[PDB]
């Protein structure tokens, strides 16, 4: 009702700011539509009552302070809305979502609506634990420096006995990878029960680590129907002296995740986050919530790893967007860059950074690009597309490890992985018979540069 | 179907039986319709459902969409370079309800553009085919073909937009710091340039 | 002893699974335990048992006259299916193998057939109109089980099976009889000599 | 890879069945798209490995068993997928969602994708508690039979002291409504803290229930940053011997909500469910998950009330879709009806039903329609739109109880609310001056 | 999103067989899918419904809904009908345009070569504010 | 009162079905007797009250839907009764028994009555944990594949010190058997106390498993006077990191056993079930409950092993009945077969299977038959009849492992155990002098 559009108001360093992509119904002026989201996300669409004597509650009014039409688009704009600090419960993403994205997406007067970004102020961020451990803290817990970490996807996805899963995990670790993933869908099930899986996976990590002399770990899936159960499984992992666990945060929910992240700091277990059911919310450019926000949310309700998908078969518009939220997950200060989809400057106030996890159809030939694009702070998750290694899992591991050492070594010399990336692996395959079989199993790629 | 309760129940059973396309799945619902149908007009409707002689195929109906906007057909005066005279000659288009038809007798070129609010807002729109280097260079990209739409009924000056002008018997696009005496034939409303192994999930 | 060739070949997945079964059994009999074999090569002890007993079953297929289509197919798949036939004798296996291969039987269905064959083989004097062909044995099971159901709709799964499986024409009739529901010979009122 | 399209296959009584509205890219054949959806929901892209030679795990494959193009629509079809019972963890909506809606929405080969319905088989349903209490049990606990229940929205939404909130609650309960609501946003905050609000609301309830002789309740919002804190707040409500609490199940999530539902049965407290941030997922007709599914999911991860929105300002088409999922929430057997948007027959296996909550800009004049459409098993939430009553909250409450009692009385006589609906209220307003001021303040319909 | 398409309109039914056959095939001129034409013509811009985009040669005809079977209770209204002239093979599940002794009509017969299939009916389409209240 | 005999009725996939062998009194018509059994199991003798006029509760009536006279037999028939799913408490065998076998056995109008089988529907089964671990999982935990497991009975039954018991256990494990057994009678007693036996048995296990390189276990009897004490003893075994415990489920009962089974899954300990005092209930062919039911009940209230007795000294008729319930314990789908005594098709809904334990006066010479009849998924308990081995327990163990390895090897080659069974052992005895002394001590068969 147009007391919520105040463009002369400068936002405070303590305000929570939102960047909604508003798509009003034809005929609906931008000014009204902007001020609809302000009122229907912040406080009630004001219901005037006899108590206007007691009630000067203007302080809790969220408001649109800038209205910016999206160029190249059909009657669309960005509403920059500012909510005061006091609206929100401390340390509660669940409340942040309830307040901001709660009811406003169900207008009729808008065709569609997407929340692109949230500026979480410093003073609000200090009320969250954030990641159980940093990037740095994780690398100190594991003794692993100067390179990406390597993970393994067990296959087939579903149906394996607990013992099978453990034999599978033993090899993939034994063959030179750091982590092994428990599939997101794999929570306790009639074909495979959780306590059995956890037990045999532990037998494997113990052995593989002893034989190799590198700290090994498996993302055990504590995702579960109830907090009671989730924590029960975290506790059994912890009882088995396990370095790391995993959790499907969106499906399970933020209330249940924030509990788990804190539990994870209290017991010093690493937390590997999976983003299943992101694509339901974060895909359509006109309506939903950008993953950017769900990434920022996971950094606040805690996590140590988070899947960012892959940036390899995606164009340079979308690469910039993916490396914008990988910057938000890992860095302390991220400058406003709207080309990349970062609508606000975000100062994290020394909150620990989350390691970005790359997964997709990736195989040995993707290594040079991945090392170049992401950098050292990342986890490279192999075995994920239509790809097998025909000797077993440990051979398949060895291939990737030899491949990764090669590129990291090469980059450190001064070699350009952009051009010589494929040569580096070819060179590597001469001495390693496991990489040789792998290299010939997938077609390589070279260089198809960018422009902007 | 009458407004007898028995008919109403038989109608429910009828309506629900029609979505099932296999006769075994339709047995519970027919048996009900027969048990309940009061008029003989209804009992036939139920009885029809027993056959599986092929029927009247449901014709390919698509919906008048009031959800999305409809396209607009726009006249094309040709490729720039062009004369003021050729743009003046293309008549105002009259869209014939109810399907927004356009009939025309002489020689003309046409394009279907999407229903963009601006384009729908235009009282008289016309298309001109030019290159991107007719306007300022925006980013690094090389000069390409552009389709330009102009509203001829928007001729009032301002400092924030482009206009088509009669450059002594020639068409030209320029912008103005100060309001001109040069003829303006319209206002530029739209510029547009010309318009796979991934079963891989974005995990 | 180069016996590392077996391990190297086992690790690298050279050859078929019957080779693997024989390789592993050679290694096993040559003083290796199953954990040793798993460390060196990707084969779990449960998988080692599947292929050792599977290959033993495969030896019985070729030594007792399986068709060349059967031996060709089970060369490179179906160790799981052949493991379910381990219960059957050296002689019984070859026909059973043919039958399982013909019917595109998964390991679960193979177990069911092996039971029916093993059930049948305990009969000294064979049921009338049924040979000791595995197909007959399966049709006999389906026959026997179909007779307890007194309504024809409940008898449909079992008849359809009997027809799919019956090898002799004497058996296929017995199955076909079950399709009627002209009244039969009423089962006479027998009471039992009671030694109880 | 088209091992997942098997149209010959008949789905079992134990299978979970999904109905996706698939909108594939131009040039993508429907048969492939369908088989991709089954392979990405159930098993994944299948990674062939040396293990496949020894043992086959194909029984756990999900599969498209039917492919039905949507008439009226642009290159669109309904993929009917069937997953076996063994895929899923007993009692976990979290898993169901993780498997079915987990990755499959993130293709490039599809333009869009929307999950329209899930057939939960009886043998899976029997692994859930469902609602802490039923419709029936709730009426038994509250001693309220034969009519809709009436709730109140406190205003303003935000900024009130705990003691103010509680005073505002007292009146609206005192004046004849059955419930009052904690606004969805309201969990502990600097302007108002969760224990102070619980204490003063419980004061208000006690006094209002004493003076009126009717069981009163307030939906105290135990929604919270952690499971620890959620349950902490549940426990204080239980310690204040409260009848009902509330929980924003979507924002808090399903693992958290399933915990609370079972806690709710254990301690005999009613659970009012708010559906905040549903419109993010269930608005766009091309892509997302239809509220229909989210409502089924809330019936399994427990709830006693659920906001279903309103059907007063919405056309005949949506009205039938709204009243389809309302039936999925409240009835035991719901027949497949695709005109109403129900893609499978849902048999609930004697699982208790959830009461539907109607809310929006509704006021006294809407009463006849609401009683007509929804029926007795519902909750009517007033004070939601730009609407006040100029005498206070308690006069405002009186206006809507008197109005509801009038329509319910009228309906039971045999009067037609569809046609005499407006007459019933004006008649009622003659003797109730609280309804008289109300009737004059909003235009009838 | 999709490309909208310009489609030629032969007039309001009733119409003659030649009238339709006198309408030329449209050549869309790249890059902007222009359509230049010299004689008298009528046009419509439709959406880019994938079936239409697929159509090698489409043509529009303006008729009433009662030319086809009555589908639901609604009264006979105007309908815009698109036909693909390059789809002239018979089948029992669709409507065609045929040769009705000096003109055409729309018919649902399953075995009919005697009358020529001029084209196949692909599209039928009928002709084409106070609430900020929220779905709560 | 013949509202309970409805032969038109088709039973649902969700119903519990019972098969009673009814032996009515002379002059009692079968139709009445059948309707009495349904009315006394399901609802009772129906007490008409003024309440019946207002609302009817007939959906909860159990009912006879078929009545089939037993051929060969004296005035005897099988009453097939069908109860709906809503009658029963989820996961409670205690309730199932209370409702079905509760009062109906105490008529005068029947001479006798026997419950032969229960059809547990899938949607009821999915409410039980079932075995703590399966057949499959147990083999995974123990690393024992492709053969029967071998257990030992300690002698004498009673009177041994805890330390003696443990020494006796050490040898029999050391000499090649996989398990040893706590005698069913052995719970804490003056001659031997439960903690001392647990400690010394765990000593024995450790040493024997160290020296042999094979996982060993002992079925420590946690059977006890109270639930408190049962779990106390479970917990000490868990503290001694033991693989397996045991429990006399009939004497202790189903409420107690269901507690222990779930505790067994929670702590990953195997559960060996003894069936003491089964013969009180399942021997007499006219009256009682067939072990078949008790075995199904133990599959639902959990167990990992169960004593099934032996089929060596029993005729062809009982052999088929024994191997029917063995299949009900171990397989996922069991087809209706009335010649074997199975009255309904039992579909287990992927519930894990129990391993069958064979016991009696069996010795080395029985091995070929046992491997033939039961198969690999079983446990063979020696030292049960009047049988000793004169060299010790460890030589006695060696004799039976060597014998079992010989028969299992032989079977896998393709040898016929049915006919070469005795030959296989004499061949084995040539190289194993422990089997040679054994072979000479018992006559072959």
């Amino acid at each position: 009702r147009l007391t919520y559009y105040t463009p002369d108001y400068t936002p405070k360093d303590t305000d929570i700011l939102a960047a909604f992509r508003v798509t009003p119904q034809p005929g609906v002026p931008f000014e009204e539509a902007a001020a609809a989201v302000a009122a229907e996300s912040s406080t009630g669409t004001w219901t005037t009552v006899w108590t206007d004597l007691l009630t000067d509650l203007d302080r809790y009014k969220g408001r649109c302070y800038d209205i910016e039409p999206v160029p190249g688009e059909d009657n669309q704009f960005i509403a920059y809305i500012a909510y005061p600090l006091d609206l929100f419960e401390e340390g509660s993403i669940t409340n942040v979502l309830t307040s901001i994205v709660g009811n406003v997406f169900g207008f009729k007067a808008l065709r569609a609506l997407r929340l692109e970004d949230i500026r979480f102020p410093v003073a609000y961020i200090k009320t969250f634990q954030g990641p159980p451990h940093g990037i740095q803290v994780e690398r100190d817990k594991l003794n692993k420096y100067g390179r990406p970490l390597l993970g393994c996807t067990i296959k087939p996805k579903l149906g394996l006995s607990a013992k099978n899963y453990g034999r599978a995990v033993y090899e993939c670790l034994r063959g030179g990878l750091d982590f092994t993933k428990d599939d997101e869908n794999i929570n306790s099930a009639p074909f495979q029960r959780w306590r059995d899986r956890f037990l045999f996976v532990a037998d494997a990590i113990t052995k593989a680590q002893a034989e190799t002399g590198e700290i090994k770990g498996h993302y055990l899936n504590v995702t579960a129907p109830t907090c009671e159960e989730m924590l029960k499984r975290a506790e059994y992992a912890k009882e088995l002296k396990q370095p790391i666990i995993m959790h499907d945060y969106l499906t399970a929910g933020f209330t249940a995740n924030t509990t788990l992240a804190r539990w994870c700091r209290d017991n010093g277990v690493l937390l590997h986050i999976h983003r299943a059911m992101h694509a339901v919310i974060d895909r359509q450019k006109n309506h939903g919530i950008h993953f950017r926000v769900l990434a920022k949310a996971l950094r606040l309700s805690g996590g140590d790893h988070i899947h960012t998908g892959t940036v390899v078969g995606k164009l340079e518009g979308e690469r910039g967007i993916t490396m914008g939220f990988v910057d938000l997950l890992r860095e302390n200060y991220v400058e406003q860059d709207k080309s990349r989809g970062i609508y606000f400057t975000q100062d994290w106030a020394s909150l620990p950074g989350v390691m970005a996890v790359a997964s997709g159809g990736i195989h040995v030939w993707h290594m040079p690009a991945l090392v170049e694009i992401f950098g050292d702070d990342s986890v490279l998750q192999f075995g994920g597309g239509t790809l097998g290694h025909p000797w077993g899992n440990a051979p398949g591991a060895t291939a990737n490890r030899v491949a990764l050492e090669a590129c990291v070594q090469a980059r450190n010399e001064g070699r350009n992985l952009a051009r010589e990336g494929n040569d580096v692996i070819r060179e590597a395959a001469k001495w390693s018979p496991e990489l040789a079989v792998a290299c010939e199993l997938w077609k390589e790629i070279k260089f198809e540069f960018e422009a902007m | 179907f009458s407004n007898h309760p028995g008919d109403a129940v038989a109608y429910q059973a009828w309506k629900l039986a029609r979505q099932y396309s296999d006769l075994q799945e339709r047995s519970r619902l027919i048996a009900r319709g027969l048990r309940f149908a009061h008029s003989e007009t209804a009992r036939k409707q139920i009885e029809q459902l027993l056959v599986d002689q092929r029927p009247a195929p449901i014709p390919p109906f698509f919906r008048f969409d009031t959800e999305d906007e409809l396209p607009r057909i726009v006249p094309v005066v040709g490729q720039l370079p062009l004369k003021a005279e050729e743009l003046k000659a293309v008549p105002l288009v009259e869209e014939i309800e109810p399907f927004r038809l356009v009939k025309f007798s002489g020689e003309q070129a046409w394009v279907a553009l999407p229903g963009w609010q601006v384009l729908l807002a235009a009282e008289d729109p016309v298309t001109i085919l030019a290159t991107s280097d007719r306007f300022p260079k925006q980013n690094q990209t090389e000069p390409g073909p552009v389709l330009v739409v102009v509203d001829r009924s928007q001729r009032e000056w301002n400092d924030f937009s482009y206009f088509v002008v009669d450059h002594d018997g020639e068409l030209d696009f320029q912008w103005f710091e100060t309001k001109p005496e040069f003829p303006i034939l319209g206002k530029v409303i739209i510029l547009v340039r010309p318009r796979k192994d991934s079963w891989q999930i974005d995990e | 002893e180069l016996a590392q060739e077996l391990l190297r070949k086992l690790r690298q997945k050279q050859g078929n699974w019957v080779e693997w079964g024989q390789a592993i059994a050679s290694l096993q009999k040559s003083g290796y335990n199953p954990q040793d074999i798993f460390e060196a090569t990707g084969f779990e002890p449960v998988q080692q048992n599947q292929v050792i007993v599977g290959s033993q079953v495969y030896n019985s297929l070729e030594k007792s006259g399986a068709s060349a289509a059967t031996l060709a197919h089970y060369a490179t798949r179906g160790s799981d299916v052949l493991y379910e036939l381990r219960l059957l004798t050296h002689e019984e296996r070859a026909a059973a193998g043919d039958l399982t291969f013909t019917h595109k039987v998964d390991a679960d269905e193979a177990r069911e057939i092996a039971k029916a064959i093993k059930d049948f083989s305990r009969f000294r004097i064979l049921p009338e109109g049924f040979s000791n062909h595995p197909g007959d044995a399966v049709a006999y099971q389906a026959w026997k089980l179909a007779r307890q159901y007194s309504d024809l709709q409940e008898r449909s799964r079992l008849i359809a099976r009997g027809l799919r499986f019956a090898h002799s024409e004497t058996a296929r009739k017995q199955i076909e009889q079950l399709l009627v529901d002209q009244r039969p010979a009423p089962i006479p009122p027998f009471f039992r000599f009671d030694t109880e």
